[PDB]
């Protein structure tokens, strides 16, 4: 089989392709036996969670984690599994080569591919085309997708996820009270199609917050017109949103109105932004990993051997 | 509904207390085959096929899924019980029960159940009294087999019964060794500081008490030493690790000259601390904290045995053990960084000792105190866990024969003696508070009842029996030697238990009447139920 | 009421009765009262200056305590919290502080 491990700048999320489950959540996941089957698992439960903002920060806490969710929590070994990494849309060359080095060397893998969480989101969507809006703890990142790749040129990243929401929220500062602002946040925060009559009862506006770069329906729309005219029809009509920050206040109306504004009166704008699965970056890459289309895209121990970061990075320079 | 309107249902009269009185059954039945010698242990499967085999009825009801409260006030009462005192889960549960179905009978009778809770209390309270009064042994007459004989009485009915022979000598050796003096010069026997551990292999005969401790962790270098003999421990609370500046603590560089500096601190720092610690002579150090790379070299170097993660239990029983401080910090009140020799702890030897393809930690003969551990072996984890649950319900036993230094016969004498003693001072107390009282004494009886019938005998022939008996011991002053009459189930025949060995502490029985009292009066008092719908 | 009734806590260490009382009614901070520079911040190289600094802080609440009980008062009445160093100072100086009054209460 082949060993699906979604980072997704959350816990390691880890199994089997073909389980619709991952069965290897470390981060935040017996006793008066005989053996180390507690104190090599008490040893990582207090260890930082690498991955900040989407980003490894401390490589060798996360080549410990993974150690630790291959032979701890999947009691498995690598040496003759593919594996299927995912990375943040945007992520630098060096974290790639990296992380490969690490399966490669390391862990021995046999083979490995490294795909983008938006992607996999799509998958497990169902879908092969369309511009994911995911926004996270710490980043926003719009992702066009056409034949199933992230169209590497047309990717816009703009910054207003959970935290940047909840500031203007707090505004309206101590740890735990700005954390009743986002338990407010956690729950139920309807979008307004229009703040005066949502206001009168009582991101997309950069001003706002205070930003004075673009909104997150102005991002999809350009990165929609970044792409190709005759794709144009299925970026904009299968506009998928994935991102516990962009479920809270449960945005789709609202985007899907100013996206229909921006955009010609032709392409009829859909947005499918109902499942929360929980594990979407998770099922997109079993899927993924069962087709055999992943076998061909393998980037093989054999060719890592022959090519290095070389290899890592495609070519393609 | 109708006239109330209020969104639920409301069960009222005869019905409830019918309903109650079911549910507290369905729990009794539960459990009653899990009675004495001849009760047998229990499979619960837990809907994913982990597998539980126990005979311990507070487990069995805690496992359970109840939804009916009257069943629920049960499954706490085995709770209660079970933190008490550590034996008579199962008794508690049958006798609260049948208080119950006695006293639902006598209320249908029209019995005003406030007469039936005033009957049960005073029939409570005197049965104390005559235990306390006429059916206590001192085990100082009988001196250290009293503790070997209620170990074995305690250990009868679990996966250890035959071999009790062997178990509660462990199971007594253990208590005594964990034993220790408080203020007012009184002995405390502070069971679950016996650690034990649990490893599938040898048979049980093969099981070992260690003097000393027994560590479920290993050592954090496999280029360290497994076996130091001459050990001097240290205990910490504290890890070591490469230093990482607090939150509020920034480095910012305006020099690159310095950066090299600070960054060799943040292992220095901790180099130091090691170092300081084994100028003393430690050559064991455990921590209930990590230990980087780093820090583990400096242990193999030095010829020490360092282990990580330890738990902070295990960690205060080794300090407490072998004469070693638990330090949070390298500090003293000085304002300086230092470890003193004095606060290590000693101990003749520390092994790492293998047990079927899994190590662990040996520290044996320590001074300052004598601490027990406990390795449990048998046929697979399931075995190995009743083993650890009829060890416990042992090793409390014991600890309560060793506090209160009282104990009663077993067999039903206890129950037996009651029900004659209560049936013949009910006659004193009122009317119907008459009836409660022998009612009261007539579901006592359910103890041996259900030891007979577990046993397959003739519970009716076997218990009249008893109960003549004991009639003979209370009208015939010449034959009070009798009291410590109650069944053998080896062979369907009284037996003097008090001779035969068939010893409880006095605090089990008590407890078991007093808790199972307070259940039956508690679900008693119950004549309407109003069941609302859930708020979704 | 002839007088007036407030549903109000008096704080811990302070007095329950006070006659001929004479009452500061306020809307100051006297809860962990920061200078509204919101720039600032305490960036220095030694604990040692840090636990300065706190001390200073709490000689600022002090110093403020202080010119309210230079009013010569016996019933101080706060808009907004009395945090627990204040309340102190109120307690040993024998005036009964009032906190969380709201801008009906004070009005
Ligand atoms: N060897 C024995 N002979 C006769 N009676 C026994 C013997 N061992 C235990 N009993 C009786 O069985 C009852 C229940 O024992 P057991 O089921 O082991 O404990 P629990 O009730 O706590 O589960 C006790 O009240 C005791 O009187
Ligand atoms: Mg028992």
């Amino acid at each position: 089989a082949a060993l699906v491990i979604d980072n997704g700048s959350g816990m390691c999320k880890a199994g089997f392709a073909g389980d619709d489950a991952p069965r290897a959540v470390f981060p935040s996941i017996k006793d008066s036996y005989v053996g180390d089957e507690a104190q090599s698992k008490r040893g990582i439960l207090t260890l930082k969670y690498p991955i900040e903002h989407g980003i490894v920060t401390n490589w060798d806490d996360m080549e410990k984690i993974w150690h630790h969710t291959f032979y701890n929590e999947l009691r498995v070994a690598p040496e003759e599994h593919p594996v299927l990494l995912t990375e943040a849309p945007l992520n630098p060359k060096a974290n790639r080569e990296k992380m490969t080095q690490i399966m490669f060397e390391t862990f021995n893998t046999p083979a490995m591919y490294v795909a983008i969480q938006a992607v996999l989101s799509l998958y497990a969507s169902g879908r092969t085309t369309g511009i994911v809006m995911d926004s996270g703890d710490g980043v926003t990142h719009t992702v066009p997708i056409y034949e199933g790749y992230a169209l590497p040129h047309a990717i816009l990243r703009l910054d207003l996820a959970g935290r940047d929401l909840t500031d203007y929220l707090m505004k309206i500062t101590t740890t735990a009270e700005r954390e009743i602002v986002r338990d407010i946040k956690e729950k139920l925060c309807y979008v307004a199609l229009d703040f005066e009559q949502e206001m009168a009862t009582a991101l997309f506006q950069p001003s706002f917050l205070g930003m004075e770069s673009c909104g997150i329906h102005e991002t999809t729309f350009n990165s929609i017109m970044k792409c190709d005219v005759d794709i144009r029809k299925d970026l904009y009509a299968n506009t998928v949103l994935s991102g516990g920050t962009t479920m809270y206040p449960g945005i789709a109306d609202r985007m899907q109105k100013e996206i229909t504004a921006l955009a010609p009166s032709t392409m009829k704008i859909k947005i499918i932004a109902p499942p929360e699965r929980k594990y979407s970056v998770w099922i997109g890459g079993s899927i993924l990993a069962s087709l055999s289309t992943f076998q061909q895209m393998w980037i093989s121990k054999q060719e890592y051997d022959e090519s290095g970061p070389s290899i890592v990075h495609r070519k393609c320079f | 509904e109708g006239p109330l309107s209020v969104f639920g249902d409301r069960s009222t009269g005869e019905t409830i207390r019918s309903q109650n009185v079911m549910a507290a059954a369905s729990i009794a039945n539960i459990v009653k085959s899990s009675l004495g010698p001849v009760g047998l242990d229990k499979m619960l499967v837990d809907d994913i096929g982990d597998v539980t085999i126990t005979n311990d009825g507070a487990t069995i009801l805690k496992l359970l899924e109840v939804e009916h409260p009257a069943a629920k006030v049960l499954c706490e009462l085995a709770d209660l019980q079970d933190k008490e005192v550590g034996d008579g889960t199962t008794s508690v549960v049958i006798i609260a029960a049948e208080l119950l179905k006695n006293a639902d009978e006598l209320v249908k009778q029209k019995i005003h159940p406030t007469s039936v809770i005033s009957g049960y209390r005073l029939a409570c309270k005197e049965a104390v009294r005559y235990i306390n009064e006429n059916l206590i042994v001192n085990t100082d007459e009988l001196g250290r087999d009293c503790l070997i004989n209620a170990a074995k009485t305690s250990m009868s009915s679990k996966i250890i019964g035959i071999n009790g022979d062997f178990f509660a000598n462990m199971v007594v050796d253990a208590v005594l060794a964990i034993k220790y003096t408080d203020i007012r010069g009184q002995p405390r026997y502070p069971v679950n500081s016996v650690n034990i551990l649990k490893a599938h292999g040898r048979s049980q005969m093969e099981s070992m008490l260690i003097s000393g401790y027994a560590l479920n962790c290993v050592v954090g270098s496999q280029g360290m030493p497994k076996r130091i003999v001459n050990a001097k421990i240290a205990c910490l609370d504290f890890s070591l690790q490469k230093t990482k500046m607090k939150l509020g603590v920034q480095v910012v560089i305006t020099d690159p000259e310095k950066l090299d500096q600070i960054r060799q601190r943040e292992s220095d720092i901790t180099k130091e601390r090691i170092q300081k610690i084994l100028a003393t002579g430690a050559n064991v150090i455990l921590t209930t904290g990590g230990i980087d790379d780093m820090c583990l070299k400096y242990f193999v170097e030095a010829g020490a045995m360092a282990v990580r993660r330890v738990l902070k239990r295990d960690l205060k029983r080794i300090a407490k053990a072998s004469g070693a401080t638990i330090l949070s910090t390298l500090a003293n009140l000085e304002g300086e960084e230092t470890f003193e020799a004095a606060m290590l702890g000693q101990a003749e030897e520390v092994v790492q000792e293998r047990i079927c393809d899994d190590e662990l930690i040996l520290i044996k003969n320590t001074k300052a105190r004598t601490s027990a551990s406990i390795i449990l072996r048998g046929a697979n984890d399931f075995m190995c866990d009743e083993m650890e649950r009829s060890l416990h319900d042992a090793l409390c036993v014991v600890k309560r024969v060793l506090e209160s230094k009282s104990v009663v016969p077993g067999g039903g004498a206890v129950e037996a003696a009651l029900s004659i003693y209560l049936e013949n001072y009910a006659t004193s107390m009122g009317s119907r508070e008459q009836l409660a009282i022998a009612e009261f004494a007539r579901s006592l009886l359910v103890i041996p009842n259900t030891l007979a019938v577990n046993a397959a005998q003739d519970s009716t022939d076997l218990v009249a029996k008893l109960r003549a008996f004991h009639n003979e011991a209370q009208v015939n002053p010449e034959r009070k030697n009798l009291k410590w009459i109650g069944l053998d189930l080896s062979n369907g025949k009284p037996r003097d238990n008090k001779q035969a060995g068939v010893f409880e502490p006095t605090i089990v029985k008590v407890k078991s009447l007093k808790f199972a009292t307070e259940a039956a009066i508690t679900i008693l008092r119950i004549d309407d139920l109003i069941k609302l719908h859930p708020e979704s | 009421d002839e007088g007036f009734l407030l549903d109000k806590k008096i704080g811990v260490n302070q007095p329950k009765r006070i006659e001929n009382a004479k009452i500061l009614i306020a809307n100051t901070g006297m809860d962990t009262d920061k200078i509204k520079i919101f720039g600032s911040r305490v960036r220095v190289d030694s604990t040692a200056k840090v636990a300065e600094i706190e001390h200073a802080e709490k000689e600022k609440m002090k110093e403020k305590v202080e010119r309210i009980l230079k009013h010569g008062i016996n019933c101080f009445i706060n808009r907004q919290l009395i945090y627990n160093y204040p309340e102190q100072l109120f307690g040993a100086a024998g005036v009964m502080a009032i906190e969380h009054a709201d801008f009906a209460g004070v009005e």
